């Protein structure tokens, strides 16, 4: 919920679950010999079948998307805006700054990032970019 | 329809001729397999089985009975029209 | 050489050690018969005319009269 | 397994303490000492450290990933403050 | 207020939230299993985002300077597009004045449109021809996307042969330099960026006309009404006295000799700009309408592909004759802003969810076992492949003689080190193994005088005999 | 899926099938679904080695060198370990690697693995300047040599002069033992003729020995203007590499007077 | 005398029978450009070995018994070097090497699908496939680079 | 070059401390007792991250990041400068204070596991 965003002990059903799965991607890169495979047939074929079933997947729209049929100067800025600014590339890449895209896959898609210093298993490297703020 | 015998003997020369009881220059186009070619009768069998993977049809168990020389063999074959 | 000796004949100018350097490894690069006798007559004239003869023009000389044996030796065996 | 720039000897004088050199370099190997070289005249070697003041970051240490190991004497305090951080060479000790 | 830069740990963690009930939620529609309590989440989660997104709508208004930019930018360019809207409307009434001095009701009805353009604060008719133009884009779009789907029965493929970046800009530069008679990069970024708005039609529409093969500029209607829809919608003590702008005075003159290749850069952003909108637009029309097309009725189909046959028939027949109420109204328009902004907020979430679970269930894609190959017949070389491969093989033993010529041979396997050759005589399976049984019998022989014997081979066990433990594998049918 | 491979040639489907047949390659019982063993495979290697030639180990070691060369160098001994685990197929032996932390953790990555392209190129590269450029550099200097001498083409090539050299000498000792046929032993006396006079010495067993920097004790010819100009002079009457077809090689005007002079008594 | 040049050597090679394979000096392998392998054959020895053996006896290559001249501390010290020069690229003096074979085959599932879909020959091509999705074709296939265009700021006009 | 950079840095930092407002006053207070104490500018920080990032990026990405920061004023860093930000060891102290103020009662958990995992390699 709203209260359960802030940190301090609160909302810990699902803090504890975000722990886990930057501990068990950490394990599984790192320590999962049998990960390390070269594709096959079966491998190229049945991703390319969760590729499109994910894809399959819609995402249920809530209630918002139904529609039926001297100003001041914040007010006008609005209604203008909606008219003659259809698309707006500026607006839709300070959305990429908040959802922080591949945010747990570009640490290890990167190209030279991890050191190889902090290569073992009791390792605090997934923990870097964590603000407290 | 038909291959010609003239191909059907040059097939069948270079298939009996890498077997590795007999030899290659004992080996005429008018010549019986257990007499001239010195084989046994288990490997009269292996010979038809031979022409069975050479020409790709099944030779019936009659009809490979009835073969026993060289001679009759590239006549069974050309009489034989499903080979390609 | 034809700017050259319009320049010391006509002009009355004398050259600097610079383009005798010039003249020097130009007959030395040429492969063709006589030029390490006409760069010593360039020498010649650097020494009697007070130009300065320092020790790397003489490894520069050395160095590039081996380096242009070879235009020498195909020069010699296209005959 | 020695490096032939930073791991040879200066002198010629065999001071006889190899084997320790081998057992100090095997207590000191862990999951991935395996796989750098060994310096037999690492009791005796003297690296100067080249960073005495910069950036000192909350984050992050002031120590490196890829740090030659000091030796069981080896105090940064050795080297004065008129010559730290200035010498770009290792040195070797001798002892007379 | 949620999305200031003051709170942002909090909207790592609130998107992190997010992504795990999104991760939840994808996960059982893709297994079918209760995903009414996962969409009552999200709609709990969505309704405390759009809460969030109301205050930091106002929040990043004050606050974020690239939402500031971005209003300058748009109140500039709707500034530039009233600008020219204004002054054509005034060269259409000064002719209109100019031939009719009665013109009372004219004027009367120009300053209530001036009056109502004033209390809208902007440019109706302006904005009503922009509506019409992308009204008319939209259903050329459509036209060309149904008649590409029924026509050949294929849809929108992005691929390498189109029209690139380079040639889009030459070509532009071709239609501008034929209105204008005469121009620079200069004007044509300067036209490019007052327009700003404009859907583009002729990237699509050459794209369209390499599919078709037919001109695209007269034979349909939509075409023509894009076309007639750009043709209407184109002293000195006092400036003393007048204070300088210090900011206009540390920007260089756009009629300046240092900025040509800023000019170019530009234009080519604007041109890749427009051809990213016609992609982005084609591929949503394709989304959206081109899955009907695998499951379009027979009729629609077929008679379409009759008449492709007949425009296949015109053409070779060418080629032969060739040959109260304002407040209630704007309170609808910030909560429909407002839920606009949380639902593509959401999209992106769903989008990256998306990739994330994509990227996380190719991990586990790597461990699972291969295909099984189907049983083939087995691999024989006939008399006949013998026979016909003899040339060949010549012809190898030839170029495997010259080394300029050894390696370009037509017929070249290899092995660890040795390179295989056409082969000279058909390999077979029921002549060979002579050897092997004479052998087997001499061994089968010598293993029934051991087991009459009683004798034990070389210990199968890895002793110190043999280190490497040799073990025969013990076969049921050998089993004595 | 046809998105991914919509236009290809025969050769490109043949390629492809190869290299996911090869991927698919496993080693277990015969009658379980794998096509063979282990041992079966050490036994083909075994008896394919064994009907090598000395062509046909040269040529192993060549695939050796270009191939299977470059990824020893870069791969860890523990990634043998694992790739043997691998060949070895049993699951006992790889649950029991898979216990070992250090086993796990050392594991190579691919971005220090991909310097092996790099390796594989430069081996391939030095492969190519002898097998390729070889024919082409022997046949210039084979028809022609004193139109197209060695430093000639070192010069148009730009590889080397020693390593021009050591392509023709090892091109004609290659086509000599290949034909069963004696080579002509006066080729690297003919080629390194400097350098069989200054390096070839007899060597005995129990010592080392040294190499003259100079022959003479002398006088430097930078010290005198005069024995510099005489230098130059000789300098400019002399070869930089002198041949078997130049002038002080002329006098040899019989190819039996070629064979004494260049065969066994070139020394002398 | 002709021949120094590469069309009088093509043409007498065209009458001498024989259509060389290197036409112009693009086609010279050279030597000299060569880093690793110079730097391999300094200090170690001759990586390849085999490349010049005439009948089987010139080859370098360690010894079968093991200890210093075995293949272990030559394969270690060769990996050593390797470091270095990894090192060196980490470090930005060399030039981000390609995505190799035995580097692809080791990486995780996804990024050999995203390889293999792409056609990314360098891991730079990789991160620009996955920052820019909307530069890929509709086969997955990776756009050429003169086919985006960057932002260009108004703050560069001052 | 780099102590004129930090001229013109600095010349925004005075005219924001004397200029009246009270949030800039505040913030130029803030920015002179970080860099009283010691404390490095998180500027800098940035500036490493995108260096070593326009480094190990491909072809398109250079582009946009060149393109994105020619008008930019940024000083001239050596990439002996990222090297040096890069290849230093991170604190375990504040990360461990970091994942207990970002994270509550699950963070304790979790670096007990961490503690776990290490005293388990220990051994």
């Amino acid at each position: 919920c709203f209260s359960s965003w802030n940190d301090g002990s609160e909302g810990y059903e699902w803090k504890s679950r975000a722990l886990s799965e930057k501990r068990s991607l950490a394990l599984e890169f790192l320590g999962n010999v049998n990960k390390r495979v070269s594709i096959h047939d079966a491998i190229r074929l049945k991703a390319d079948i969760n590729k499109k079933a994910i894809s399959n997947v819609s995402c249920p729209s809530f209630f918002s998307g139904i529609e039926g049929a001297h100003l001041s100067p914040s007010d006008a800025s609005l209604l203008k805006e909606e008219f003659l600014c259809d698309y707006d590339p500026s607006d839709t890449k300070r959305m990429a700054k908040w959802v922080n895209l591949r945010s747990e896959t570009s640490d290890y898609q990167s190209y030279g990032a991890i050191p190889e210093g902090e290569r073992s298993l009791w390792s605090a490297w997934y923990l870097r970019n964590i603000k407290a703020g | 329809y038909l291959l010609n015998k003239d191909d059907v003997l040059t097939r069948v020369l270079e298939v009996v001729k890498n077997f590795e009881k007999v030899d290659a220059s004992k080996v005429t186009p008018q010549s019986h397999f257990v007499n001239d070619l010195g084989l046994n009768s288990l490997d009269v069998v292996e010979v038809v089985f031979a022409i069975e993977q050479e020409f790709i049809l099944d030779i019936p168990d009659h009809d490979a009975e009835k073969i026993q020389s060289i001679t009759d063999a590239v006549e069974y074959i050309s009489q034989n029209p499903m080979a390609k | 050489e034809k700017l050259f000796q319009e320049m010391i004949l006509k002009k009355d100018l004398s050259p600097s050690r610079r383009t005798y350097h010039c003249m020097i490894f130009m007959h030395l690069s040429s492969g063709e018969e006589g030029g390490t006798a006409r760069a010593l007559r360039y020498l010649e004239a650097m020494e009697r005319a007070g130009i300065q003869v320092r020790p790397s023009l003489l490894k520069k000389i050395v160095r590039v009269n081996n380096a242009a044996g070879y235009k020498r030796d195909m020069k010699r065996r296209a005959r | 397994f020695v490096d032939l720039e930073t791991g040879t000897s200066l002198y010629f004088r065999d001071t006889r303490d190899s084997a320790e050199a081998i057992a100090h370099a095997a207590d000191s190997k862990g999951i991935k000492g395996m796989d750098n070289a060994i310096d037999l005249y690492n009791e005796y070697r003297i690296v100067p450290d080249l960073y005495p003041e910069g950036f000192q970051w909350k984050h992050k240490l002031n120590t490196e990933y890829n740090q030659w190991r000091s030796n069981t004497w080896l105090t940064p305090d050795l080297i004065p403050k008129e010559h730290r951080g200035r010498f770009l060479c290792n040195f070797q000790l001798n002892i007379v | 207020s949620l999305f200031d830069p003051e709170n942002v740990h909090r909207l790592e963690n609130a998107m992190t939230h997010v992504k795990q009930v999104f991760a939840d939620y994808v996960h059982k529609k893709r297994e079918g299993v209760s995903t009414e309590a996962e969409r009552r989440m999200l709609a709990n989660l969505t309704a405390e985002l759009n809460l969030e997104t109301q205050k930091h709508l106002a929040n990043m208004f004050k606050y974020a300077e690239m939402r500031l930019r971005q209003v300058k930018l748009e109140e500039r360019h709707h500034q530039l597009a009233e600008i020219e809207r204004l002054r054509r409307m005034a060269q259409q009434r000064g002719g209109v004045k100019g031939r009719k001095g009665g013109s009372r009701k004219m004027s009367r009805m120009e300053r209530l449109k001036r009056v109502i353009n004033r209390a809208v604060g902007l440019d109706i008719a302006v904005a009503e021809t922009v509506l019409t133009e992308m009204q008319a884009q939209e259903e050329f779009l459509q036209f060309c996307e149904v008649f590409a789907r029924l026509t050949l029965g294929s849809g929108f493929k992005h691929t390498g042969k189109d029209e690139n970046l380079s040639a889009y800009i030459e070509s532009l530069r071709k239609l501008y330099s034929m209105d204008a008679a005469t121009l620079s990069t200069l004007d044509v970024v300067q036209y490019y960026s007052s327009k700003e708005g404009a859907h583009p039609v002729d990237w699509a529409k050459r794209w369209y006309e390499r599919a078709l093969l037919l001109p695209l500029q007269s034979t349909p209607e939509y075409q023509k009404l894009l076309q007639i829809q750009q043709r209407d919608e184109s002293v000195a003590r006092i400036k003393t006295q007048k204070v300088v702008n210090l900011v206009e005075k540390m920007f260089m003159d756009p009629k300046d000799k240092r900025l040509e290749s800023l000019h170019e850069k530009r234009l080519r952003y604007l041109a890749h700009m427009q051809m990213e909108r016609q992609i982005r637009c084609v591929r949503e029309n394709a989304k959206l309408f081109d899955g009907v097309e695998n499951m379009p009725e027979a009729a629609q189909c077929r008679e379409l592909y009759e008449k492709i046959m007949e425009k296949k028939t015109a053409q070779c027949n060418m080629t032969s004759p060739p040959e109260r109420s304002i407040a209630e109204e704007l309170r609808a328009l910030h909560q429909q802003r407002k839920e606009k902004m949380t639902m593509r907020i959401l999209g992106i979430i769903e989008n990256d969810v998306k990739t994330e679970m994509e990227w996380l269930q190719n991990m586990e894609e790597a461990e699972r076992p291969p295909l099984l190959p189907i049983p083939e017949n087995m691999s024989y070389v006939s008399a006949a492949d013998v026979q016909a491969w003899r040339e060949l093989r010549e012809d190898d033993e030839r170029k495997a003689a010259n080394p300029f010529e050894r390696r370009r041979r037509t017929f070249q396997p290899e092995l660890l080190g040795q390179a295989w050759s056409v082969p000279n005589k058909p390999l077979l399976f029921w002549g060979t193994g002579v050897s092997a049984v004479q052998q087997a019998l001499r061994h089968v022989a010598e293993d029934a005088e051991r087991k009459r014997q009683g004798l034990l081979l070389a210990p199968p066990y890895p002793c110190a005999e043999n280190p490497w433990g040799w073990r025969l594998a013990k076969d049921i049918l050998d089993d004595n | 899926a046809s998105g991914k491979d919509n236009t290809m040639s025969d050769d490109d489907v043949i390629r492809n099938i190869i290299k996911e047949r090869w991927k698919t390659l496993e080693f277990g019982d015969r009658n379980a679904g794998y096509p063979c063993t282990f041992g079966d495979y050490i036994q083909f290697l075994n008896e394919w080695f064994k009907s090598l030639d000395e062509e046909g180990m040269q040529r192993l070691r060549e695939h050796f060198d270009r191939r299977i060369r470059p990824l020893l160098a870069v791969m860890s001994p523990v990634d043998i370990l694992w790739l043997e685990a691998l060949t070895q197929n049993s699951p006992h032996n790889k649950e029991q690697l898979q216990r070992k932390i250090a086993f796990q953790t050392s594991l190579g990555t691919p971005e220090f693995f991909d310097m092996s392209k790099r390796l594989r190129y430069e081996i391939n590269e030095d492969y190519k300047v002898r097998d390729e450029l070889g024919p082409e550099l022997f046949a210039l200097w084979s028809k022609a040599p004193e139109r197209w001498p060695p430093e000639r083409l070192s010069k148009m090539y730009g590889l080397d002069f020693t390593l021009v050299r050591k392509i023709l000498v090892w091109h004609h000792f290659k086509a000599c033992y290949d034909a069963c046929v004696e080579p002509d032993w006066s080729l690297p006396k003919r080629l390194f003729a400097l350098e069989w006079i200054r390096d070839v010495r007899a060597r005995k067993h129990g010592l080392f020995y040294g190499k003259m920097r100079f022959a003479e004790q002398k006088i430097t010819f930078y010290s005198d203007r005069f024995l510099f100009r005489d230098l130059v002079n000789r300098r400019e009457a002399s070869y930089a590499n002198v041949w078997e077809m130049d002038d002080p090689y002329r006098f040899l005007q019989t190819e039996q007077d070629y064979e004494d002079y260049w065969g066994d008594n070139y020394d002398v | 005398p002709k021949g120094e040049t590469f069309e009088e050597k093509n043409e007498a090679l065209r009458m001498m029978g024989i259509t060389s394979s290197f036409q112009t000096k693009d086609l010279v392998p050279q030597p000299d450009r060569q880093k690793l392998l110079p730097l391999i054959r300094r200090e170690e020895g001759e990586i390849a070995g085999s490349l010049w053996a005439m009948d089987g006896g010139e080859l370098s290559y360690p010894k079968d018994g093991g200890g210093p001249q075995g293949w272990g501390v030559r394969l270690w010290r060769e990996r050593q070097l390797v470091k270095r020069e990894y090192q060196k690229v980490l470090d930005g003096y060399r030039p981000v090497p390609q995505l190799s074979t035995l580097g692809n085959s080791v990486r995780t599932a996804g990024d050999q699908l995203d390889i293999e879909r792409s056609g990314a020959q360098t891991p730079g091509e990789l991160s620009d496939y996955r920052n820019f999705p909307d530069n890929r074709f509709d086969g997955g296939q990776l756009k050429p680079e003169s086919e985006a265009a960057p932002a260009v700021p108004f703050s560069a006009e001052l | 070059e780099r102590l004129a950079w930090l001229r013109d840095v600095w010349a925004q930092i005075d005219a924001d401390y004397r200029s009246g407002d009270s949030a800039r006053q505040e913030t130029a207070a803030q920015e002179i007792s970080a860099a009283l104490r010691g404390e490095p500018n998180d500027y800098m920080r940035w500036v490493y991250e995108t260096k070593r990032e326009l480094r190990f990026a491909g072809p398109v990405g250079r582009r946009a990041i060149q393109e994105e920061l020619q008008a930019a004023e940024l000083p001239e860093v050596l990439d002996e400068e990222v090297n040096r930000y890069h290849d230093l060891k991170l604190n375990m102290m504040e990360i461990e204070r970091e994942v207990k103020a970002k994270y509550g009662v699950a963070g304790q958990q979790h670096w007990a596991e961490l503690q776990a995992a290490k005293d388990e390699e220990y051994i």
